[PDB]
RNA sequence: AUAUCCUGAGAGGUGAUGCAUAGCCGAGUGAGGCGAAUUCGGUGAUCCUAUGCUGCCGAGAAAAGCCUCUAGCGAGGACAUA
RNA sequence: CCUGCAUCCGGUGAAGCCGCCGAGUGAUCGAGUGGUGGAGGGUGUGGGAGUGAGAAUGCAGGCAUGAGUAGCGAUUAGGCAAGUGAGAACCUUGCCCGCCGAAAGACCAAGGGUUCCUGGGCCAGGCCAGUCCGCCCAGGGUGAGUCGGGACCUAAGGCGAGGCCGACAGGCGUAGUCGAUGGACAACGGGUUGAUAUUCCCGUACCCGUGUAUGUGCGUCCAUGAUGGUAGUCAAGCGAUGGGGU
RNA sequence: UGUCAACCGAGCGUUGAUCCGAGGAUGUCCGAAUGGGGAAACCCGGCACGAGUGAUGUCGUGUCACCAGGCGCUGAAUAUAUAGGCGUCUGGGGGGAACGCGGGGAAGUGAAACAUCUCAGUACCCGUAGGAAGAGAAAACAAAAUGUGAUUCCGUGAGUAGUGGCGAGCGAAAGCGGAGGAUGGCUAAACCGUAUGCAUGUGAUACCGGGUAGGGGUUGUGUGUGCGGGGUUGUGGGACCUAUCUUUCCGGCUCUACCUGGCUGGAGGGCAGUGAGAAAAUGUUGUGGUUAGCGGAAAUGGCUUGGGAUGGCCUGCCGUAGACGGUGAGAGCCCGGUACGUGAAAACCCGACGUCUGUCUUGAUGGUGUUCCCGAGUAGCAGCGGGCCCGUGGAAUCUGCUGUGAAUCUGCCGGGACCACCCGGUAAGCCUGAAUACUUCCCAGUGACCGAUAGCGGAUUAGUACCGUGAGGGAAUGGUGAAAAGUACCCC
């Protein structure tokens, strides 16, 4: 039978200037499965990183559309989430800046 | 007014001929009427379409 | 009976020792700091009282919700504060 | 042209193309010669043809004149100094002048999808040149318990379990469920980066749910009461798929 | 470490990678779609069991249509009972290039027009299953031959006998010669038994073949239905009595005990079996083939032109292998393989060898006169239409509809009206392989067929771009060379 684990929903981190600023202000931004949920993100993140979380947010964007001499192609569509840590403010080292 | 529910006699199709020997389409339909069938001795009957052939032969009784 | 109830513009206090701004200092792809007075009249709405009031006939949606009634369940439930 | 048969030629240059020189009464011919090329061809005798172009206002592809002629798509109109760079009247900065302003401005829904920002260049495009672009390249960018929708309700209409009718195929319509341009429903001011704001932050609000504690505090088990007054019900607290108001 | 199409960084492999052959799991969502909803791939739940929080919020695995047919319970107005309602099992909803069966079913056009005709029972649609289908065991032909003997499919029989505004056109049968063998089997009626009911009974001298006898129910006597024997046919056959011949043992029955004649069970010996004639399962063979592979003969020959020999001349060898491709220019002896041999873990199907199933031997053989049977709104008749050459004409035969409506063996129907005499046959119930029709797919082969405006629309981004809101329409785009060694470097 299948085994459910809270570590199978969040996909990957995103590196950018805005993400670095939000990290400076103690806010992280993850990439989350298209069919997941805010409650999924909150429960999984708190369980895995044993750090109290205050609030979460989610947002999705459509994929780009690039030209190709063969024809027209489309990239993948992704759903990303925003997590704001509680007053505990336990920095995460696994992010690696 | 299409078919007997008992014997299942469907309408037949043929060609009608005028006195000028010109052809045209026409249909014949068997004589069927609404009657209440006598099948159960209990004394109850139900509305079922029937044909004169079946009625006269008595496949559904008269009472 | 302006009895009693409901509604309710506008006015008044609170929100505000807060925020912002005319300006003054250095400082220029620009940021920082400081920062006065804030009283009285006229005009006046297509906006509010208003699902108001007055006239007219061609005579003008439903469900949900809310209140209530019992039918019926019922020994824990209701209110207030943190 | 393809084929049966028997033969000969060919990296010491076979097939087309462009000349010279010649030849047959014709449709033409040259195992006679020159340049280009690189891979299969000719003669003899039989068999089979998608076997022979100049015209159908024929069709596919390429190219002539009119022609370096008309235009370069309004009712406002530009000018100057400096800068960038090889190139500047058409790009950037500064100063004058004009125009619009019930719009030539600021926004919503419908409508398109990456046209938004950053960084790169200018063989394709912009009716001319372009350092520029709604050109393209690479990366980045879209934050709601309260805004618009769904989880709330319905109309004109569509589907339709049963059923009726119909030779078959099929037409109808009950119960129900679908269908906003409507009804009800709880947040405002200011600041912020190259791109986000009633979403982030600051300050103060409002509406539903769960847990713990506390205080008002009422009954189940005692029993006063009202009674219809020994006994049987009960008014606590919820309360409708039902009735009635709104 | 697939490919378009280079390039980088990363790695595995003798402990057997990659590959191919067979079987096995996962298999998001939509799509008959079936927990409920809906604009395809998007929204919302119930129930049970588990995971997580101080509790809601959350998450995993199952399950939650409709219809029809069995089985069980229940029984409204309303009484008998039905409809209807609940529980549980079994089946169905769609797709597929061609091939079949039964229906419906058109108009252009020829007749130099055109109504009849023909185009045509064509296109299309409907309901239908299979790998093939349908049809099929004479109520068949012919004509004095002492003939054929189920059905189907081809060639003749002939463009003749016929038919038609006797125009345009349309078009058989019998017989004969071929492919195959199964000239096969079942089922209702005449009569006994049995669960029954509807009944009635002289309820007693009748139900049982004779005799001795007990009694009043194997009801005394009728009716319709379910269940087992005996029968299946044309020179008619089948049921009842009467003689003859009769190839195992025992028991209980023909009301009953005793002898005679019949019914039924338990044991030899044959009979077949996946079969149409009855159906279910369980125990031991073919180098049978197939899904991969493996073995497999002979010149580095010499001289020459050459960038390259697989070109020319001269010498050898193999041939159960000189089919066909690749390799720097036409290769039997360079490579891939061809002739030939082998060869499979698993699985497939065929065939053969083995427990088990079931009728019969309580029964078979040849005769006789008497009483009953041989498929019901059918055959025939009358009216209106079809398709057979037959275009209502004298109209035979088959068939659709409406009325009327028959008989059971000296009965009935057929030989193109009809009568008489002859001759053939036995419809009104059901199965049946072999001869035949076709390719969406796979395997192996062939071309006096095309070579980039030809060839399928498609040798490349293909039913794409593009056009049209829709059904739909529908494009053009190969050759460097042996290898890229794709021109370092210098100069404008
Ligand atoms: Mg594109
Ligand atoms: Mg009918
Ligand atoms: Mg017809
Ligand atoms: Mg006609
Ligand atoms: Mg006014
Ligand atoms: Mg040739
Ligand atoms: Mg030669
Ligand atoms: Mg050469
Ligand atoms: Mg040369
Ligand atoms: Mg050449
Ligand atoms: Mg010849
Ligand atoms: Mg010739
Ligand atoms: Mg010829
Ligand atoms: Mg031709
Ligand atoms: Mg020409
Ligand atoms: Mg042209
Ligand atoms: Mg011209
Ligand atoms: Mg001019
Ligand atoms: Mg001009
Ligand atoms: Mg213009
Ligand atoms: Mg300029
Ligand atoms: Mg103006
Ligand atoms: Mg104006
Ligand atoms: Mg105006
Ligand atoms: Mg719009
Ligand atoms: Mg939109
Ligand atoms: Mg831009
Ligand atoms: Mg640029
Ligand atoms: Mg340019
Ligand atoms: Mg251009
Ligand atoms: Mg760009
Ligand atoms: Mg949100
Ligand atoms: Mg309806
Ligand atoms: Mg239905
Ligand atoms: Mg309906
Ligand atoms: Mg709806
Ligand atoms: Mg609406
Ligand atoms: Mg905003
Ligand atoms: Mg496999
Ligand atoms: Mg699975
Ligand atoms: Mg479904
Ligand atoms: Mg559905
Ligand atoms: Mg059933
Ligand atoms: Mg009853
Ligand atoms: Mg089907
Ligand atoms: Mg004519
Ligand atoms: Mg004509
Ligand atoms: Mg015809
Ligand atoms: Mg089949
Ligand atoms: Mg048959
Ligand atoms: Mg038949
Ligand atoms: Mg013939
Ligand atoms: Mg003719
Ligand atoms: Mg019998
Ligand atoms: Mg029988
Ligand atoms: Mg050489
Ligand atoms: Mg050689
Ligand atoms: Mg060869
Ligand atoms: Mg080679
Ligand atoms: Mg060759
Ligand atoms: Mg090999
Ligand atoms: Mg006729
Ligand atoms: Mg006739
Ligand atoms: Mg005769
Ligand atoms: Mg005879
Ligand atoms: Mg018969
Ligand atoms: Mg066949
Ligand atoms: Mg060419
Ligand atoms: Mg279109
Ligand atoms: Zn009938």
């Amino acid at each position: 039978a299948t085994i459910t684990d809270p570590r199978d929903i969040i996909l990957a981190p995103v590196i950018s200037e805005k993400s670095y600023g939000l990290i400076e202000d103690n806010v992280y931004t993850f990439v989350v499965h298209p069919d997941s949920n805010k409650t999924q993100i909150k429960i999984a993140i708190e369980k895995i990183f044993d750090v109290k979380v205050d609030s979460v947010n989610t947002a999705n964007r459509q994929g780009k559309r690039k030209r190709t001499r063969t024809g027209f192609g489309k990239r993948k569509s992704t759903k990303r989430a925003i997590v704001k840590l509680a007053a505990g403010s336990k920095p995460i080292d696994l992010f690696g800046a | 007014a299409a078919v007997c529910d008992i014997c299942g006699k469907g309408p037949g199709f043929g060609k009608s001929v005028s006195h000028s020997h010109r052809r045209t389409s026409r249909r014949w339909n068997p004589n069927i009427q609404p009657v209440r069938a006598v099948t159960r001795p209990g004394g109850n009957k139900q509305r079922i379409n029937a044909c004169t052939s079946c009625i006269k032969a008595g496949k559904v009784s008269r009472a």
